[PDB]
This record gives structure tokens, C-alpha cells and sequence, in this order.
């Protein structure tokens, strides 16, 4: 269970939700940007659907860029298991892999979807063992 | 800030929740005279001490030399009180609920930490690469283990556990090294090889081919210079040690391969996530760090499952620090917060807590 405000506003109503990690934190996309997505960063998207007895269902894909780093795909990873555990397991999980993404996921955006460099920045801390 | 700490059978990782690595990495030995030592410093007196590992095949089975583990790594090595910093410790698959609780126990009640939360180490290391669906397969210096997980939960039935690991290996390359001529019996020799398994071993695509060209010539040979100037010539061993992975019978088990658990394991899993098992097998450990073994892994797991099936192995060039920074990136989540167990909640609960 969280109190995270963006768990509280999951998966409440038929639609599409898309969040970004923002050094280790889940921050909602603004609606207008859906579809754009940073090469350099991570999401997690949640799609919910109106199924007819009263049976609402759950798709959760983590989008990976290919310019993001360890520390962001690991939490979009490590948020999607938190988000399905929150939402009682019900959700289907799906990695996502810039180029790669599956028919499913490509569905969720009619005009298309759209790359473009850049993105957030690591929330690591570099370091060297002994050290 | 939150502390993980990743104690293994024969090295504990620690550091900072945020760092990309861990700060401190030293021996999981505790040495006694004949009120304790650990670490570099049990190793430097080993005459006058009794050296013991606490961690045995990944499970703690020496409570009184673990408190002295978690003292260093607080005091010595992080220069830290327990007490300002919510804590992140991971534990072996199937680890013992009774361990789990005295862990849990030891924590709060000796070292008083604020809050603390327990994670199994294979699957900190698939959320490292950024999954929640795979295999993975660990191995480190006291176990291996094949832990298959969906949607971030290890499958029990599934797991394996192979109790042959980077020790092992040391011992029979120490063995092994000693028949071709030269000889390194002493503890302070021991750490020779350790220095040539890390330096000089390799997984060979093709155990038979390489010892074919390596009895004819001398092309796979590789040169290693002792520290008092001696040189001595080191050739089949190279992929005679890590070749015990694939085939324990090297040693005297009649366990299975690696290759052969991790198939197994696949095999006990819904047939379903069978397809994602195969697509998502991430290697972390020290052990799993010989060059080549991706490949003979690759081509050892398709001879064993059906062609159409589309195999992928992911190996991490940090896969030996991934458990711990998979617990870096758990604890540093904003969520983190609620999931720690509190020291408040355990004054109430007690041990039944974790
Ligand atoms: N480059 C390398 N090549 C081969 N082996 C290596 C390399 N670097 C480290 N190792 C070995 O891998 C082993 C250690 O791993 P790890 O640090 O993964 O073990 P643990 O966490 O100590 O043990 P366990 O997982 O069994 O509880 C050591 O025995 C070490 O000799
Ligand atoms: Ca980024």
C-alpha cells in the first residue's frame, strides 16, 4: 500500500495514464505530451478499460528509452510492480523497448508515437567501490 | 539517509541508497583470538585468530559473528549510526522465516535502526536491468541459484539452488594447477589463484574443441607473473576452471549444470511465461563474470529447449555489484517510504513482524 498521490489516481476511470520517472519518483506526463516520449528517459503506462461486467481492466507497460539510465529503468521496472500490487495484482505487466514496442502498446496512440533526445537527468550518485 | 547492505557468502557489499555502486566492499570473515576481527584486518592477524564465515551458502548460520559483519560495516566501513538511517538488507531465496526473524531482530534491538526492510537478492538484481519478468541466475562465492520471477515475485517451486560457486572453483583450479607442476597450498597462496581464476579463466564456446587446440598448440596459453618475479605458464586450466559450472562432476557432484538448472527451473514454471523465462535470463554474481560464458550459455540452454523457442541472455557488465544496486534503486523510491518495517512497530509486533 502507498499514499503516493499518483497510486491514489490509478486506474480510477477508463482511460490512458502515463508517468515519468523523475529521479526515483513517478511524475505524471502532462496530458497534451501522450505519445512524445524522451529517448533518454523511462515511463510507466497504465491503460484502463471499460469492460461491460462491471470487470474493469489493467495493462501496465514500462517504457525503456534507449538513452535512459540504469537507475530510471529500474524504477520504471520496480513502480509497475508497486502499481500492480497496489491495484490487487490485476494487472498484466509489459516491458517496452524503444523500437520494439509491441502491437499492444502502439495501439494506445491513434497519430502515432514520436521520439526525441534528451530527457530528465540520472538521480545517481556515481561512485567506486573502495573508494 | 537509507543504507543497503547486501551480505553475501564471501563478500559484503555496502553503501548509499542513490549511489550507482557500493562504497564498501570487504570479506565476510570475523576472526577470534584465542574480541574480534573482521574483514582485511581478520585476515592481516590469521595467526592468532580463528577464522570463521558467518554466511554459509548464502544463509546466515553464525548470529554472534553477523553482529560483529553488521558492527564494521556501520562503525568501520560507512562511519555511520545505525540509528539516523532507515536500513535495506537482502537475504538468499528460500531463506528460513526463523532467520529472517532473528535478522530482523538483531537490527532493531542492537543497533536500534530507525526502520529497515528485507529483499531477496535475485530478484533486486532483475529490477537492476530494468525488469520484472526473467530467470536469473546467480552465483557468488558460497551458491548459485536459479530463480525464475514473474511480475517481480520469485516462483518457489521453480527455484534451484546449486551449492557449487566461486570457492569451488578457486579449489579446484588450486587443484588443478598443482598436477600441471606448481603448487600453492598455504592461505597466503590461495589468493594466487583466486588472482589467476579473475585474471586469466574463461568459459570455452566448446569445452572439447579447446582441449583439442590446446594439446596441439600453444596459442590459448597466457603468461602470468608471480609477485616475486617467477612466471608461470598457465593453459588448459583457463577454461578448466569455470567448465565446473557446466559440469559439477569436475568435483566430485553429480549435480546438474548450470545450463541444465536453469532449464529445469524454466521447466517447472507455467508454460505460458515459459517464452518470457527463455527472453530473460539475467546473470548477476561474481561468478557469472568469466568471459564467454553468455555465449555457452546461449548455446547450451537452445540444445535443451525446442528450436522455434527465441533464447536471450543478458549479461550486466556490473553484474557483480546488481543485487546491490537493484536495493539502491528500491530504497531510494519515493514509495520506499511505506514499505520500510519501523522500529515503533516492531516494539509492538515483535519478530512476526518482518
Ligand atoms: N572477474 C571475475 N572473474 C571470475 N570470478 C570473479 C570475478 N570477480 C569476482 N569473482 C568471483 O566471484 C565470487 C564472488 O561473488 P559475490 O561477490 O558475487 O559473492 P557473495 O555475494 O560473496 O556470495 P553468495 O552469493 O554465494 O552469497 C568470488 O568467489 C570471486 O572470486
Ligand atoms: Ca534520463
Amino acid at each position: 500500500v502507498v499514499e503516493h498521490p499518483e497510486f491514489l489516481k490509478a486506474g480510477k476511470e477508463p482511460g490512458l495514464q502515463i508517468w515519468r520517472v523523475e529521479k526515483f519518483d513517478l511524475v505524471p506526463v502532462p496530458t497534451n505530451l501522450y505519445g512524445d516520449f524522451f529517448t533518454g528517459d523511462a515511463y510507466v503506462i497504465l491503460k484502463t478499460v471499460q469492460l461491460r461486467n462491471g470487470n474493469l481492466q489493467y495493462d501496465l507497460h514500462y517504457w525503456l528509452g534507449n538513452e535512459c539510465s540504469q537507475d530510471e529503468s529500474g524504477a520504471a521496472a520496480i513502480f509497475t510492480v508497486q502499481l500492480d500490487d497496489y491495484l490487487n495484482g490485476r494487472a498484466v505487466q509489459h516491458r517496452e523497448v524503444q523500437g520494439f514496442e509491441s502491437a499492444t502498446f502502439l495501439g494506445y496512440f491513434k497519430s502515432g508515437l514520436k521520439y526525441k533526445k534528451g530527457g530528465v537527468a540520472s538521480g545517481f550518485k556515481h561512485v567506486v567501490p573502495n573508494e | 539517509t537509507a543504507l543497503v547492505c547486501d551480505n553475501g557468502s564471501g563478500l559484503v557489499k555496502a553503501g548509499f541508497a542513490g549511489d550507482d555502486a557500493p562504497r564498501a566492499v570487504f570479506p565476510s570473515i570475523v576472526g577470534r583470538p584465542r574480541d574480534s576481527y573482521v574483514g582485511d584486518e581478520a585476515q592481516s592477524k590469521r595467526g592468532i585468530l580463528t577464522l570463521k564465515y558467518p554466511i554459509e551458502h548464502g544463509i546466515i548460520t553464525n548470529w554472534d559473528d553477523m553482529e560483529k559483519i553488521w558492527h564494521h560495516t556501520f562503525y568501520n566501513e560507512l562511519r555511520v549510526a545505525p540509528e539516523e538511517h532507515p536500513t535495506l538488507l537482502t537475504e538468499a531465496p528460500l531463506n528460513p522465516k526463523a532467520n529472517r526473524e532473528k535478522m530482523t531482530q538483531i537490527m532493531f534491538e542492537t543497533f536500534n535502526v530507525p526502520a529497515m526492510y528485507v529483499a531477496i537478492q535475485a530478484v533486486l538484481s532483475l529490477y537492476a536491468s530494468g525488469r520484472t519478468t526473467g530467470i536469473v541466475l546467480d552465483s557468488g562465492d558460497g551458491v548459485t541459484h536459479n530463480v525464475p520471477i514473474y511480475e517481480g515475485y520469485a516462483l518457489p517451486h521453480a527455484i534451484m539452488r546449486l551449492d557449487l560457486a566461486g570457492r569451488d572453483l578457486t579449489d579446484y583450479l588450486m587443484k588443478i594447477l598443482t598436477e600441471r607442476g606448481y603448487s600453492f597450498v598455504t592461505t597466503a597462496e590461495r589468493e594466487i589463484v583466486r588472482d589467476i581464476k579473475e585474471k586469466l579463466c574463461y568459459v570455452a564456446l566448446d569445452f572439447e574443441n579447446e582441449m583439442a587446440t590446446a594439446a596441439s598448440s600453444s596459442s590459448l596459453e597466457k603468461s602470468y607473473e608471480l609477485p616475486d618475479g617467477q612466471v608461470i605458464t598457465i593453459g588448459n586450466e583457463r577454461f578448466r576452471c569455470p567448465e565446473t559450472l557446466f559440469q559439477p562432476s569436475f568435483i566430485g557432484m553429480e549435480s546438474a549444470g548450470i545450463h541444465e538448472t536453469t532449464y529445469n527451473s524454466i521447466m517447472k514454471c507455467d508454460i505460458d511465461i515459459r517464452k518470457d523465462l527463455y527472453a530473460n535470463n539475467v546473470m548477476s554474481g561474481g561468478t557469472t563474470m568469466y568471459p564467454g560464458i553468455a555465449d555457452r550459455m546461449q548455446k547450451e540452454i537452445t540444445a535443451l529447449a525446442p528450436s522455434t523457442m527465441k533464447i536471450k541472455i543478458i549479461a550486466p557488465p556490473e553484474r557483480k555489484y546488481s543485487v546491490w544496486i537493484g536495493g539502491s534503486i528500491l530504497a531510494s523510491l519515493s514509495t520506499f517510504q511505506q514499505m520500510w518495517i519501523t522500529k515503533q512497530e516492531y516494539d509492538e509486533a515483535g519478530p512476526s513482524i518482518v
